[PDB]
Order: structure tokens, then C-alpha cells, then sequence
RNA sequence: UGCAAUAUGAUGUAAUUGGUUAACAUUUUAGGGUCAUGACCUAAUUAUAUACGUUCAAAUCGUAUUAUUGCUACCA
RNA sequence: UAGCCUUUAUAAAUAAUAAUUAUUAUAUAAUAUAUUAUAUAAAGAAUGGUACAGCAAUUAAUAUAUAUUAGGGAACUGUUUUAUUAAUAAUAUUAAAUCUCGAAAUAUUUAAUUAUAUAUAAUAAAGAGUCAGAUUAUGUGCGAUAAGGUAAAUAAUCUAAAGGGAAACAGCCCAGAUUAAGAUAUAAAGUUCCUAAUAAAUAAUAAGUGAAAUAAAUAUUAAAAU
RNA sequence: AAUAUUUAAAAUCAAAUAUAUAUAUAUUUGUUAAUAGAUAAUAUACGGAUCUUAAUAAUAAGAAUUAUUUA
RNA sequence: GAAAGAAUUAAAUUAAUAUAAUGGUAUAACUGUGCGAUAAUUGUAACACAAACGAGUGAAACAAGUACGUAAGUAUGGCAUAAUGAACAAAUAACACUGAUUGUAAAGGUUAUUGAUAACGAAUAAAAGUUACGCUAGGGAAGGGUAAUAUAGCGAAAGAGUAGAUAUUGUAAGCUAUGUUUGCCACCUUCGACUCAACAUUUCCUCUUGGUUGUAAAAGCUAAGAAGGGUU
């Protein structure tokens, strides 16, 4: 917000922080033929808070992003300090891979055709979930991740499996444009919208 | 303070023409000033010194000094000034944030003719 | 709630300091802005402890309390703290420790302020009268009607203040650091800046 | 009792050379904490932000309109050139040396060269 | 800066012309004990300091790594 | 030792001091939206961040039947709401030695010109004394916005300064003693007498207030304007 | 006349001045008094005397206080 | 109409800077990366800032060599301001400069480096107290100013006073007066008793008077005028 002027001290005022946060935000267009709702890439965040003692655990969850995702997986180091929580920085605890184009589309269509029609209790994506401008996240438990063709085919070899976090991003300029569109790629919404 | 330093908080009716007489010399001494200014540039122009004199056009002092002490906003005659300002100066550590004008140091010859407009 | 004890995370030692003399004839804090009756002061200025403070602000509340719907506003607060050694001391020693807390009043600034749905205009008066008596100067009675003091014996109403915008008046007398910014966007500049 | 007494002297900083004056090669033109005043024309900057002239000439307090919120000092060569100088004009540039007429002094130059 | 000596259990002590993680001792129990105490029997200890060559062969020799204490050179 | 003083001199010496022009804009005319001349206005070439002014960011303070989160009782009858409180958001109002988004005057300082030349700077050779300061005025640190207090900053005087004035008076207002005279101007200060010198105009005071060192909050009486 | 506020040249009004000049703009100046409160030690202490006016009536006095001025 | 690129504009120095605070930094001085390990080199250093001297700070330029970069060019340590110590006497090495009759040598000299005088311009390699038994040369290198404190008054009145703030009492804050207590500055280097007292009144008694649902009388409380006499 600009210095409305009125006085001999807004000449080389700063302007004012937006209204109600910190941060200023984008412009909502309407919908046209060039602006459709569509993907842009899908991030999985892999955090295991028990490497603090044994790093060695890490690596098995850059194999595991290796097999299910199919991308290299970039690792994830420490970046805070808590000593509540053991927490060190600057240790390896778990490991990230970035998705676009086709292989993102085929762990879409993998994760709901196979993994997610798998968990007993299972009622689709919150309502409440996604970043305000685009954007929708959920979490995977350590047992769903069994259910991936890749750990299923070699049980023996995978004495250990623990969860993730999901975040699909998309060209949705509001969340609930995103979730119609996921909802064509079928994904299940169950809870109350804001 | 034992220092007997008799120096009273008012002027006697004397002092007062004396201040009078010394402010309107002050502006004489400015009023010819700007006077030798106007008939040397008439000169200049090729008028002689009678005509100078008898010119319908005064020619106003460039200089910033001259400039603004013809300003009465700037320094104001004798005849303009307020009673309170040809006596009497502002003090910021005095009752009545004023204070007697013979108290100032060399008053004779400094010259305080302004003073805050609300003080 | 803090008023009369500010909650600076680091306590200072301040200089004795003078208080101002606003030469300037400004008006802030010279207005009423929340309440319809006030207190302000009409000698020189000075400075007020919180005791005073606190001790003028009982008196108030006073009249206040038995009243419906009655508030008091308190515009001052004791930023500046004075720290006073005991008189059985030699000169040195470095500076003392702190004792209470100071603000430094102009000639006309408000110290107070009233409101309420039943005031009379009587009760205001004789609260503001009794509250002055404990404090170290001499004030006067305030309503929205009355005209803002800038000094000792001189009023002004600032609503024929001007109001006048000053962007365009930069443009009329630019500084020569705006012309250049200004004349850095000029194309023969911005496209050959390298950067 | 105990009390701080210790404070530095000041450094005695600002600006040497005031705008108009006739400087020399080395001298200088200002000792500043930082860079509060970039180098310009003809004129240097050493490890402690110090701005020195590097040619004769008068020294200006100038502002570039490439490099907008950054004063300048520089050296113009000659009195009559303002400092600014057109961007799209050659360069005034100081020869400054001089030519070898003695004869002896000429042999000793031609007959002079690296290791 | 140079030099020398220590440093065994958790307890404080061994001891060595190498060829031993040895006991008193501390704690947990057991047994006789009307009941105890006091005896006798067990169970854990020693990084008998740090880490490496010669030695059937290394805590018994010195180096590399250490923790403590002392005597020396500089002392403008 | 430097700083402040003195003696003698050197020119390829004015380099010293002081001020003016510089800059922006308006109006008129000439020249090819620009240049020149003339007049006028503006605190007027370059450097700065004090007063003032302000609440920008930082540090603090106040209030909202405004909104959200959380806490708690009641109502509803476990829900939401209400009663609220702390925090944040929004609006409005304030201040500060170590805040300056705005910003003076003084100040630092530059080239040319002009004026001071019975005058300044610089330089060379030789001599000192001083290194306990005081008051007044202004802006401050300490003290208690106390001290004929203490510590610094700027200017003047006493120190080392006669004379006039403040009754008397080192430091305050004038004014600087070569020796005479005493005609004329006078500075500060005064003119009923002591005591050198006066007559007036318009209002107020009735208290000897006051008349050459103003004592406050408040109360009473009266006078103007709304 | 009674009652309640302030004692103000900021705003308004009046007057003066500089520019375009019968007008307008700009600048400058103009807004209460007395008393009580009232205070210690050799002796009243404006330096002292003393200073407020009065027609009948003098050649002739009528602040020597405060505020703004003149010659 | 669409996709990509070059990017531009606004905000930002609040993060980060080896280290305190301040100034600077996005054109980055901050961060990442390749080469590198080079300039964390060598002899002359004019000229300036600062400055009593000793010292300290920036650095153009000439010459030898090195690293990076296609090149232009950059590098004489760290974004800048702290991170320090004189001589004397000793110690180590280099130069080839003297070599006390000559040749060597010894010893000194030039160049480079070493060790702390922290009372940090460092009086020695090496030094604490007592004196009322004291001594010499010097300087002051109760009065006065102030009134925090103390005493007293004034303004307003919270609250007691059977009722009612103002018969009497009067929290805490405010405005003053005195210099009678405890202090502060340094212009100025004897408590008590006996005898005699003089002066002031902020009056203890005596004289006149106002108030006192708290003056029925008498005793009392408070206050005004009053210093003539008296006050173990
Ligand atoms: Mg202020
Ligand atoms: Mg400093
Ligand atoms: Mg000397
Ligand atoms: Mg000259
Ligand atoms: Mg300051
Ligand atoms: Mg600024
Ligand atoms: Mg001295
Ligand atoms: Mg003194
Ligand atoms: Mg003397
Ligand atoms: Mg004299
Ligand atoms: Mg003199
Ligand atoms: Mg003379
Ligand atoms: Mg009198
Ligand atoms: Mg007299
Ligand atoms: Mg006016
Ligand atoms: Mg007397
Ligand atoms: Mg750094
Ligand atoms: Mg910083
Ligand atoms: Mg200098
Ligand atoms: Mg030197
Ligand atoms: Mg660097
Ligand atoms: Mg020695
Ligand atoms: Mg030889
Ligand atoms: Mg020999
Ligand atoms: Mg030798
Ligand atoms: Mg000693
Ligand atoms: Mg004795
Ligand atoms: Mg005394
Ligand atoms: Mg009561
Ligand atoms: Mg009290
Ligand atoms: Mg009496
Ligand atoms: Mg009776
Ligand atoms: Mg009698």
C-alpha cells in the first residue's frame, strides 16, 4: 500500500506491508482458453527422524524414492536445531526427487490405481489441505508404502518401510480449481470445503 | 550566587529611545546600502547620478544577503516590530520563555530581531 | 496497563536531557482524540513522575467509576527514566540508580481524557480541578469546542491549517538526487547500463 | 565505585578535499567508513574505502545517472570540463609524459629494455 | 623451549633378572543364625593407563597418542 | 615538544583576510524546442544530519461492542453462542542521547573578481615565557533543571586594562591612557535636590504597589470579548 | 440586565507597507488591573531626602510609578 | 492467439559478512562453482590524511617473478575501523664491509628473525610496612553558597469525628518560607559547667477576642491582636 501524501516524510518512504499479511499475493485471472488448470510437478519429501542416530537408515529412503518414484533422489540434510528432539544440524535424515512430465503422470496413475485403493480406512484427500493459490498435499503412513509394485515383488529385501509426504503442484490459480481437476485423475475428496 | 550583579529585569524609558535610536540606524544603514546598489547599476546602464536618484525604477539588490534583510518577514523595521520584540528575547529557560533584551551580551550592537512567531 | 512502567527489555541509565520547547508551533498530541473532556497544561513545560501521574489518575477515576459507561484515557507515558543517588553521597561516582519514571510535557500538551453518556459538564470540570492540584503545574479545562494552545498565551485552530500534497509539490522543485533517478529511466541510460 | 572511561579518540574521517580544489596524483580526496562516496573519474580507492586522486585536476562531487542512490567524486582535467562527462564523447585523457631531447638521454632510453 | 617420573580393580594396595588381568578389599546375594554380629562359600571388577615393532611371547623395552608433577634455556 | 609571543631578512610573494558571481525558476527582447541579454523571485556552487518536525523501520505507550487463534465458566442444552482475558490483524493517537523517512540558520570549503599594500600569508637564522585560570551569555554530561559546585564546547572581558555607567563592584553595558589644551561632536547611563542635565502626548495605579536584586499554587474584587 | 466560558491579532476585524496599481495578492502590527498569599534575630534601608494635587488664588505645582511614544 | 528466451520494474541489505558496535554491500563486499594455492612475493617508494617527537593510515609510479582470465585486466592477505611494546644486553643465519704489526682469527658492522617491560613511551637484573617519640621545606594548591534532608505555612480534600470533610483532626501527591538538624562545594586552615547577658517572636504564663450539633458552668481544643513583666 503506497504512503498516501500528506506529509514531508513519504517522499522516501518505504511502502506499507499489504493489509492483512506480510507477504504480498498473486492475481486470480478468469479461466480462459490459454490458462486451464493442469500439473506442473509433484515433490515427495521424505523426512525420517530416527537417521539422528542411525544415518545409515537415510539411504534406504533414497532407494526407496529411487524405486517407487524412478528419479534420482536428491537428499535431505538438517537445517534447525532442536535439542528437545535430539536433533543435530547439518546431518542426512532422508531424501527428496522432483517429478514432472511423463514420469510424474505414471506415479499418479500408479498411486491411485494401485496404493491407494489399498488402505482399509481409507476416504479420499482433505478438503481443508492445499495452499491457498494451487497446490494440494497428503501423506502416505510406512505400511502404505508397501503396497508399491516394487516392494510387494521383493518383501524380503525391504525389512523396514516408513512414510512420506506428497505435494502435488499444479497451474490451478485457487485451490479448489485443483481439486476438480485431480478429482478427473480420480482422486476422492471426502471432508467439507473452507 | 552571592555576586551582587544589580543588572535589573527592566529598562528605564531612556534605554528604550536608545534601543529605538539603534534599530532605526541599523535599517538606514541598510536602506542606503541598497540605495548606492540601485544608483551604481543606473550608472552602469549610462543614467548620471541626478537621474539615478529621480529614477521611476529602483533596482532591487541581487545578493541573498541583501535580498532577505529587505524582507520585513526576514528583519523588520523599527517602525514594524512588536514592543515585546524591541525589548524583550526569547529565553526557552526563563518564566514566560522571554527574557529582558538588555541581558543579552553586547546588546548595544547584536541585533535579535525575530523571534518565534508563538513565543 | 504499562503507562507509568514501560517494559523495555534492556534498562538505560537516560541523560538528564531539557524538555523541548516545541519553537516549531506543532499540535500533536495538543488534541482531543478520544474523549469529549480533557486536562492540559498551560505554564512552561515539565516533567511529571508516575506517582504524580498514577496519584492525579485516582482523583479521576474517582468520578469516573460511579458513572455508566466511563472511560478515562491516559495520553502520556513515562518513556524517560531518572535515576536519582542518595543526598549522603560525593559528587563522581558515576550516575545513580534508577527511581522512577519521567515524561516530559510541553505547554500545551493533553494529559487526559473523559467520556461518558451522563458527564453534565459539571463533574468533568471539578475532576480535572482536583486532579491539577496534584500535579507539579498549572492546566486548564478542554472540550471539542475549545482551541488548541501552541504556547504560552498564543491559540490556534487547526482545522484552517492547509492541507497540501507533497509528491506534486516535489515535481514543482525535484532534488538532484530525484532528477537523477528520474533521468536514469531515460532510455540513451537504462540501455546501456550493462548490468 | 567503578566506571567506563574507555572510549577511542575519533578517527578523523570526512572529506579532505573540498569541491574546486586543485589536487595532485596520490592525494586524498576522502577518508570514509565504507563506501558512502563511490570513485568516479581519474580517481582511485584503496583498502580502507580511502578515495584518491590518480591524475591533476579539479575535484567534483558528482552524481552518475547509470549508477542512481551512489554519490561520486572524480578529477576533471581542466576547470572548464564538468565531471559527468558525455557518455557517447572520446574520453579526455592526459599524456602527461614528455619527450627525451637531450641526446645522451635518448641513447639511454632506446638502449633500455625488460630483462 | 628441552628433560625426567607416574596412570591396578569402583576401593587403596600387588608385582618385576618378561613368560599372571593375582589376592585383601567394595556391592549383590547364599549358608549356620531363636535372633543377630562375627565367620565360610559364591557372582562383577582389573581396559593392572594410550596404541605399534623385537619377543613362544608384551602393562614388565622404547617410540606415536595422552592426564598430573617437578628440574632447566629465554628472562628484556 | 607542539600551540600562543619576540628580533633580523628573502624574493620569480599576495599565496593572507573579507565579501560578490556560481544555482533554480518566471517575464520581456534577439538569435537557431534550444542559446544570449535585461528585470524579478527563491535562505542561491559542493559537504553535512543538530535545532525544528515526524512515527517511516527499531525501541516503547493507549483505546476499539472491529476480525481471527487459543484458554477457561455460564447459557444453549454435547453444539454453537455468549461472558470474557492474552496474542496477532485493522483504524486512530503518542516519544527517543546511542531513530531520522523531511529538514534550517550558523558552519566546512572551492576558482575568478573586487577591496584591504603605512596591509597580510609563507619561508630562513636566533630568543622567551606559559602548561594552577576566573566570571558573564549560550547548548550540554554529573548533581536534585541545587550551589560563588564540577567537566568540557563557542564568544567577550579580567588575567595583563586606565576612563564612563551598574551606590559600593577584577569577570556586566560602554569605551582602550604618547603629552597637552579644552572648542565641538558624542557611547553606555542619566536630567526634582544630594549630583553635571528636560519639556511634552495618550492610558493605568491609590497599593507608597513601585521608584536599578519582579516570590509561586491559590482566593477575593473589578474590566473587556463570546 | 441575569447566567456560563475565555482574556485570544492563530482565525476574524482595523490599520500600515511591497508588487500588479481605483481592486486584488502578499507581508507587518494591535487582546486586563488591584489586594491577600508575603515570613527572625545590632537599625527604618528605593543609595538618601522624598515622590500620587487643590477651584476660590499666587510672576508659579499637580508623579520623581507602570505601558507606548515625541522633541 | 499460443510456447520459449532475453529480461525489465517494484520490494529487499531485516538473512549474510571469521569476531563487539558503527558505516558499507544485491552493480553485492553475501552465496555457489572451475583453475589455483598464486600477490600471505622482491628492490626504489613520490604525494597526501594524521601528527609535538616516536610512531600510525591510503597509495600513484619504475623495475624482477608468479596465479587466474580468450581478452580487458585483478591480486603487495582478510568490506573497513581493534588483535599491541622503544632502546640496551644477548641468540640464529645471510652479505663480504672493517680485521688495531702482516696472514688468518677474535670482535664489530649491514640485512632477516627471537624472546615483554599490562603502572602497556617501558627510571634497576634485583625492594614491603610502622611512628601518638618523631624532624625539615612548603600548601591549606567555624564563616560563605545550596536546601536533597529538617522545621513551618499555604492551596485542594480522601478519611475519622454518634449525624456532617473543613469544632478537632487532614494519607499519598502540589506551591512555598527559614537556614534552627543530617548532608553537598571547597572561596576561606573545641563540647559542657560558672558569670553576665543583649536581640527576635514562629507566645509557655499573664492581657483582649473569634469558632467550638463536638462553648450548660468549671476546666478544655483551635485560632487572631500582644514581646510590658516572668519563664526552677
Ligand atoms: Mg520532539
Ligand atoms: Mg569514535
Ligand atoms: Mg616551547
Ligand atoms: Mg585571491
Ligand atoms: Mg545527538
Ligand atoms: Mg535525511
Ligand atoms: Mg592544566
Ligand atoms: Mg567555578
Ligand atoms: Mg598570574
Ligand atoms: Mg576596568
Ligand atoms: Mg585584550
Ligand atoms: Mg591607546
Ligand atoms: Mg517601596
Ligand atoms: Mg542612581
Ligand atoms: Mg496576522
Ligand atoms: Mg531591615
Ligand atoms: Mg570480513
Ligand atoms: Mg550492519
Ligand atoms: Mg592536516
Ligand atoms: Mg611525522
Ligand atoms: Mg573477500
Ligand atoms: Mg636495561
Ligand atoms: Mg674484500
Ligand atoms: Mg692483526
Ligand atoms: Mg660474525
Ligand atoms: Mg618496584
Ligand atoms: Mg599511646
Ligand atoms: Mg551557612
Ligand atoms: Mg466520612
Ligand atoms: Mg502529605
Ligand atoms: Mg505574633
Ligand atoms: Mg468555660
Ligand atoms: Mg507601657
Amino acid at each position: 500500500r503506497a504512503w498516501s501524501g500528506d506529509s514531508p516524510y513519504h517522499l522516501n518512504r518505504p511502502p506499507k506491508n499489504p493489509r492483512g499479511s506480510k507477504a504480498q499475493l498473486p492475481d486470480i485471472h478468469p479461466i480462459k482458453w490459454s490458462n486451464i488448470p493442469g500439473l506442473e510437478s509433484v515433490v515427495i519429501n521424505c523426512f525420517v527422524r530416527e537417521a539422528r542416530e542411525n544415518q545409515l537408515l537415510a539411504i534406504t529412503a533414497a532407494l526407496q524414492l529411487q524405486q517407487i518414484t524412478g528419479c534420482k533422489p536428491h537428499p535431505i540434510f538438517s537445517k534447525n536445531d532442536v535439542p528437545t528432539w535430539k536433533l543435530r544440524k547439518g546431518h542426512q535424515m532422508g531424501a527428496k526427487v522432483e517429478l514432472k512430465g511423463k514420469e510424474m503422470s505414471q506415479f499418479l496413475s500408479t498411486l491411485t490405481e494401485i496404493v491407494l485403493p489399498r488402505i482399509r480406512e481409507y476416504k479420499g484427500i482433505s478438503n481443508q489441505s492445499g495452499n491457498r493459490f494451487g497446490g494440494i498435499s497428503f501423506g502416505l503412513t510406512a505400511e502404505d508404502i508397501k503396497f508399491f509394485p516394487e516392494i510387494d515383488a521383493n518383501q524380503d529385501s525391504w525389512p523396514k518401510t516408513f512414510g512420506m509426504h506428497i505435494n502435488i503442484n499444479t497451474s490451478a490459480q485457487l485451490d479448489y480449481q485443483a481439486r476438480t481437476l485431480l478429482s478427473g485423475f480420480q482422486f476422492p475428496f471426502f471432508g467439507e470445503e473452507k | 550566587g552571592g555576586l551582587l550583579w544589580k543588572i535589573p529585569w527592566r529598562m528605564s524609558t531612556h534605554q528604550k529611545t536608545r534601543q529605538r535610536e539603534r534599530l532605526r540606524n541599523v535599517d538606514q544603514v541598510i536602506k542606503q546600502l541598497t540605495l548606492g546598489l540601485h544608483v551604481q547599476r543606473c550608472q552602469d546602464k549610462g543614467l548620471t547620478y541626478q537621474e539615478a536618484m529621480e529614477s521611476k525604477k529602483k533596482y532591487k539588490p541581487r545578493s541573498k544577503s541583501l535580498r532577505l534583510l529587505n524582507k520585513p518577514s526576514v528583519f523588520p523595521k523599527e517602525n514594524q516590530m512588536s514592543s515585546k520584540d524591541k525589548y524583550w528575547t526569547f529565553d526557552k529557560k526563563a518564566v514566560g520563555y522571554r527574557k529582558g533584551i538588555h541581558k543579552v551580551p553586547k546588546w548595544t550592537k547584536i541585533s535579535i530581531r525575530k523571534a518565534p512567531k508563538f513565543f | 496497563k504499562h503507562e507509568y512502567a514501560p517494559r523495555f527489555k534492556i534498562v538505560q541509565k537516560k541523560q538528564k536531557g531539557r524538555v523541548p520547547v516545541r519553537t516549531g508551533g506543532s499540535i500533536k498530541g495538543s488534541t482531543l482524540q478520544f474523549g469529549k473532556y480533557g486536562l492540559r497544561l498551560k505554564s512552561e513545560g515539565i516533567r511529571i513522575s508516575a506517582q504524580q501521574l498514577k496519584e492525579a489518575d485516582n482523583a479521576i477515576m474517582r468520578y469516573v467509576r460511579p458513572l455508566n459507561n466511563g472511560h478515562l484515557w491516559r495520553r502520556l507515558c513515562t518513556n524517560v527514566a531518572v535515576c536519582i543517588k542518595g543526598n549522603e553521597t560525593r559528587m563522581g561516582k558515576g550516575k545513580g540508580g534508577f527511581d522512577h519514571w519521567m515524561v516530559r510535557v510541553p505547554t500545551g500538551k493533553i494529559l487526559f481524557e473523559i467520556n461518558g453518556d451522563d458527564l453534565h459538564e459539571k463533574v468533568a470540570r471539578e475532576a480535572f480541578r482536583k486532579a491539577g492540584t496534584k500535579l507539579p503545574g498549572v492546566y486548564e479545562f478542554v472540550s471539542l469546542d475549545s482551541l488548541v494552545r501552541v504556547g504560552l498565551h498564543s491559540f490556534k485552530n487547526p482545522k484552517d491549517d492547509p492541507v497540501k500534497n507533497f509528491y506534486d509539490e516535489n515535481a514543482k522543485k525535484p532534488s538532484k538526487k530525484y532528477l537523477n533517478i528520474l533521468k536514469s529511466q531515460e532510455p540513451q541510460y537504462k540501455l546501456f547500463r550493462g548490468r | 565505585s567503578r566506571t567506563s572511561m574507555k572510549d577511542s579518540a575519533g578517527r578523523r574521517l570526512g572529506p579532505k578535499k573540498y569541491e574546486g580544489q586543485d589536487v595532485s596524483t596520490g592525494e586524498i580526496i576522502m577518508r570514509q567508513r565504507g563506501t558512502k562516496f563511490y570513485p568516479g573519474e581519474n580517481v582511485g580507492i584503496g583498502k580502507d574505502h580511502s578515495i584518491f586522486a590518480l591524475e591533476p585536476g579539479v575535484v567534483r562531487y558528482y552524481l552518475d545517472p547509470f549508477h542512481p542512490k551512489r554519490k561520486f567524486i572524480g578529477v576533471a582535467l581542466r576547470r572548464d570540463l564538468k565531471l559527468p562527462s558525455p557518455h557517447f564523447e572520446p574520453t579526455v585523457r592526459r599524456f602527461g609524459r614528455f619527450e627525451l631531447t637531450n641526446k645522451r638521454a635518448a641513447y639511454k632510453e632506446e638502449n633500455s629494455i625488460s630483462r
